[PDB]
C-alpha cells in the first residue's frame, strides 16, 4: 500500500525538424512500487519498438524509467506516453509538445 | 440510524 | 445554522487469530451521540449522548445487529484488499467509512458522503452526485467497478437523501435543548518577556462549544498575518475548547496591540489587551 | 508500514493556580496506525490514574485520543506526557509549560 | 573535482512462490559502471563503463559471488521485517541499500554513507560518525539495537574507509579519460507568443554532462526568481542532460531580458538574448 | 567493488 505517484516528461532528444530522424524519450520518475508499465504511441497506436532503462532508483529512494523510441517527426503526427501504475487508478497519457 | 454495506470491497 | 450525521466506522486487523476490531462511532453536529465497540464484553450500540436514552431498547437491538453484519462486511473486504495490493495472509491492517449527510438552516438535505479509507489513506469515494466514483489508485479502481456492476450507489444515495436525512430529522428534534447549545469563550491575555527588549502577548480563548472560533491580533487596528503563533484547536474535556493566538511585541509597546475573539456563541466579537496588574 | 507521527499539546483544563485541582490533558493526534501507548508523568514518575477517551479519527482518517489526569500544580513539580508508537524509534516526551 | 562511489541495491519480494528479485547498481560519480541482476538468465556482475572491460575474470567471479550472499542476506532481512511490522507471511516488500564513499580533490575520505530503505521509506542510517545509529520508526530500533549489540557499525566503517576509497582510486585511474571529460550544454531562445500581449521566452540547455547546471533569466542584469518556470534535468538518453527555463514576458520588449547558463564544462557562463530571424 | 552484509535486519 506505500505507493508514490509517477512523474512524466515526454520530449525529443534534439530540437525537432518535420521529416528529420530523431528520438522520443519518456523519462518517468518519483514512483514506487517498482513494478510500472510504459507505452509509447504515435497517432493513438502503441508504438512496438520501445527501449527501456534498466532498474534504478533515486537518492531519495524513488524509482525511475527512460523510455524512447526512434521516431522522424512530422506536422500531422503526435505522439505521447502512458504510464499504468499501482499509485494510479487510471493509466496517464502526456502528449508530446515540441515546445516542452 | 446507521447504514449497512452490501457488496464487499 | 448547518446540521450534519455521520457515522465513522473502523475495522483493524489483528495478528494471526485473535480476529478484526471493529468501530462505529456517529455524530451529530460533530459531537458524538452513539459507539459500537466488538472489544466491549456485550458488543451493542451505546448512547454517547443523554438525548438518545429517550429511544427504546428495540432501537439499540437493531443498531446492535447492523453493526454484527458491518463487522463480517469488513471483515470480508479486508481479506479482499490484502489480495488487491498483495500484503495477503495475516498481517496487521486498517479499512475506515465516512458516511452521512449535511443539512441547511432549512433542514434540506446539502450533501450525502461517502468515503473509504484503507491504511489511513483514501481508497474510494462516492461523488457529490451519488452515483458514480472516485478510486484513489489502481486496487480501488477494481472496487468501482465492481460497484458500478451491481449498482452499489444507488442503495448509497436512497440511505443519504432517505434515512439519513429522516433520522438526522429525529435526531435534531430529540436533542433540541443540547444541540442548540452553545458556549462564550472567556479570553484573557497573558505577557511573557523575553529577549532583545521584545515580550510575547498571548491571547487565549477559554470554555467555547463549538470548535470553530477565529482569534486575531491587531497593531493600530491593523491585521497582523504571518507574524502570529497559532496553536491547534484542543478539547478541555468537558465539552469545551481551548484555543491560544501569539505576537511577540516590543517591550512598553503593548497598548497599541488588540485580541479580537470571534465565536458564535458571542453575543458580539470580543475584544481585549494586556491588562498590567497594579 | 504506512505511519502517521502523532503530533502532542499538552495543557491545563483551566488556567493553573499553585495548590488549586485542576485537570492535565495530553491530546496526541495525526497519528496512523490506531496502536498507541500514552503516559503521564508527575516528576519523571508515571501517573497510575490516567484516563483516556475512547478510539476515533479525524476527516483527514488520523486518530487521536484525549489522555487526561486530576493534577494539583505546586512550584516545584513538573509534567508531561510521554508517547509511543510505530512511527517513533523512541518514545516521545513533552513537558507541561504552564504559559502554553 | 569532488569524487564518489556507490551501490544502490534493491530486493523485491514477489507473490507466493516466484523468489524475490535482486538487483545491485554501482555508481563512480553518479555514472552507472557495473550492475547484477538476479531476474538474468546467468546473474552475474556485468560492466556498464567501457573502462571496467580493464577488469579480469577473477573480479567478476568474486563480485558475483559477494551478490549471491547479498540475495540471500535481503530475503532473510525482508523477512525478519515482515514479523517487525506484522504484514507477515508472503507479500510484496521492498528493501533498499545505498553505501559508498565520497572523496575530496586531494583523493581523502570526505564521507562514507550506509543507508537502507522498507518500502521505499528511511529505515536506518550509519551516522557520519560512521559508529552510531539512526533508526526511522520503532520496528528499525529493532535493527538498530541487533547491530549495537553485534558490532556492525564497525565491519561497514572498515569497508567504507577502506576497500571503498581503495577501490574508488582504481577506479579514477583506470577511467580517467572518461570520468575527467565534460559536455557543454548548447543553449538557445524560443518564442512562444500568448494571451495579453506576452509571450514566453524559453531559455533551452542541451547536451550537457555532469547534469549539475544553473539557468537564469535577468531583466536588464537583475535576477528573475520565482516568476521563473523550470523543468528538471532530464536525460537526452545519449549520456547527455536537458534542462530549459522560461519567463513571460511582454511582447515587444524581449531584448530586455537575458539568459546565463552556468556549467562547469563551459570556458565560461553563456549569455544569450532571442535572437528573431531575419 | 562491492560490500557484503553480516548481521541481518
Amino acid at each position: 500500500m506505500i505507493q508514490k505517484t509517477p512523474q512524466i516528461q515526454v520530449y525529443s532528444r534534439h530540437p525537432p525538424e518535420n521529416g528529420k530522424p530523431n528520438i522520443l524519450n519518456c523519462y518517468v520518475t518519483q514512483f514506487h512500487p517498482p513494478h510500472i508499465e510504459i507505452q509509447m504511441l504515435k497517432n493513438g497506436k502503441k508504438i512496438p519498438k520501445v527501449e527501456m532503462s534498466d532498474m534504478s532508483f533515486s537518492k531519495d529512494w524513488s524509482f525511475y524509467i527512460l523510455a524512447h523510441t526512434e521516431f522522424t517527426p512530422t506536422e500531422t503526427d503526435t505522439y505521447a506516453c502512458r504510464v499504468k501504475h499501482a499509485s494510479m487508478a487510471e493509466p496517464k497519457t502526456v502528449y508530446w509538445d515540441r515546445d516542452m | 440510524a446507521s447504514n449497512e454495506n452490501i457488496e464487499t470491497m | 445554522g448547518p446540521h450534519s450525521m455521520r457515522y465513522f466506522e473502523t475495522a483493524v486487523s489483528r495478528p494471526g487469530l485473535e480476529e478484526p476490531r471493529y468501530i462505529s462511532v456517529g455524530y451529530v453536529d460533530n459531537k458524538e451521540f452513539v459507539r459500537f465497540d466488538s472489544d466491549a464484553e456485550n458488543p451493542r450500540y451505546e448512547p454517547r449522548a443523554p438525548w438518545m436514552e429517550q429511544e427504546g431498547p428495540e432501537y439499540w437491538e437493531r443498531e446492535t445487529q447492523k453493526a454484527k453484519g458491518q463487522e463480517q462486511w469488513f471483515r470480508v473486504s479486508l481479506r479482499n484488499l490484502l489480495g488487491y495490493y498483495n500484503q495477503s495472509a495475516g498481517g496487521s491492517h486498517t479499512l475506515q467509512q465516512m458516511s452521512g449527510c449535511d443539512l441547511g438552516s432549512d433542514w434540506r438535505l446539502l450533501r450525502g458522503y461517502l468515503q473509504f479509507a484503507y491504511e489511513g489513506r483514501d481508497y474510494i469515494a462516492l461523488n457529490e452526485d451519488l452515483k458514480t466514483w472516485t478510486a484513489a489508485d489502481m486496487a480501488a479502481q477494481i472496487t468501482r467497478r465492481k460497484w458500478e456492476q451491481s449498482g452499489a450507489a444507488e442503495h448509497y444515495k436512497a440511505y443519504l437523501e432517505g434515512e439519513c436525512v429522516e433520522w438526522l430529522h429525529r435526531y435534531l428534534k430529540n436533542g433540541n435543548a443540547t444541540l442548540l447549545r452553545t458556549d462564550s469563550p472567556k479570553a484573557h491575555v497573558t505577557h511573557h518577556p523575553r529577549s532583545k527588549g521584545e515580550v510575547t502577548l498571548r491571547c487565549w480563548a477559554l470554555g467555547f462549544y463549538p470548535a470553530d472560533i477565529t482569534l486575531t491580533w491587531q497593531l493600530n487596528g491593523e491585521e497582523l498575518t504571518q507574524d502570529m503563533e497559532l496553536v491547534e484547536t484542543r478539547p478541555a474535556g468537558d465539552g469545551t475548547f481551548q484555543k491560544w493566538a501569539s505576537v511577540v511585541v516590543p517591550l512598553g509597546k503593548e497598548q497599541n496591540y488588540t485580541c479580537r475573539v470571534y465565536h458564535e456563541g458571542l453575543p458580539e466579537p470580543l475584544t481585549l489587551r494586556w491588562e498590567p496588574p497594579p
